[PDB]
């Protein structure tokens, strides 16, 4: 799970989705009532999105289940480097905005780094929620050498500890009630001086409207 | 038998959560491991009898 992390207090996370093909595989950011952004690396022919959930393995009640229409990944994706590591899914119908179900904005511009986000994911199953700012690009490129391009940046402590893991690719970190990025990879989880890299959001607010609205 | 076959199972960088196969040399058989998502080595099945036939 999400290491150094805390329980999320129920529903406080209102736009994290669950991607389900018979079980639990990756997250997910509801953009809109018939959209919701994930990863790239995150993608499968047939994928179920479950909103409204806390405890992933017990029907709460205020779960809505909807099946992906289209699955669009960036026409730039790259499954070996992961640049561009961004993928968007259109539902099969509206889902019901609630106190439950609720969307999140996209990012005015680039946060900066220092700035304190909130990242969640799944990895009883209950939602994982980690408070973790972003680094500067200098910290990240120095641990993961000729690795990092202009679309990643990195999220965490170069101290190790905390940090997403497996099961929570495609969930969201969320700085100031805008998504700023998208859980991608890293050499491990909490490992000092390799903390988690995410797809940097705000380099494709015009590729995900110019999609959505064509979709 | 092949030796990407006697390698342990490889999860990867990617954060994803999918259950996969590899031989356990070990213990001689297909078990299940989780695979981040990408970087998939060879050692890694989508079930079992491919992964039975091809390092069985
Ligand atoms: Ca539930």
């Amino acid at each position: 799970k999400i290491v150094g992390g805390y329980t999320c207090q129920e529903n406080s996370v209102p736009y994290q989705v669950s991607l389900n093909s018979g079980y639990h595989f990756c997250g997910g950011s509801l953009i809109n009532d018939q959209w919701v952004v994930s990863a790239a690396h995150c993608y499968k022919s047939r994928i179920q999105v479950r909103l409204g959930e806390h405890n992933i393995n017990v029907l709460e009640g205020n779960e809505q289940f909807v099946n992906a229409a289209k699955i669009i990944k960036h026409p730039n994706f790259d499954r070996k480097t992961l640049n561009n590591d961004i993928m968007l899914i259109k539902l099969s119908s509206p889902v019901k905005l609630n106190a439950r179900v609720a969307t999140v904005a996209l990012p005015s511009s680039c946060a900066p780094a220092g700035t304190q986000c909130l990242i969640s994911g799944w990895g009883p199953d209950l939602l994982q929620c980690l408070d973790a700012p972003l680094l500067p690009q200098a910290d990240c490129e120095a641990s993961y050498p000729g690795k990092i391009t202009d679309n990643m940046v990195c999220v965490g402590f170069l101290e190790g500890g905390k940090d997403s893991c497996q099961g929570d690719a495609g969930g969201p970190v969320v700085c100031n009630g805008e998504l700023q990025g998208i859980v991608s990879w890293g050499y491990g989880c909490a490992l000092p001086d390799n903390p988690g890299v995410y797809t940097k959001v705000c380099n494709y607010v015009d590729w995900i409207q110019d999609t959505i609205a064509a979709n | 038998r092949p030796d990407f076959c006697l390698e342990p199972p490889y999860t990867g960088p990617c954060k994803a959560r999918i259950i996969r196969y590899f031989y356990n040399a070990k213990a001689g058989l297909c078990q299940t491991f989780v695979y981040g998502g990408c970087r998939a080595k060879r050692n890694n099945f989508k079930s079992a009898e491919d992964c039975m036939r091809t390092c069985g």
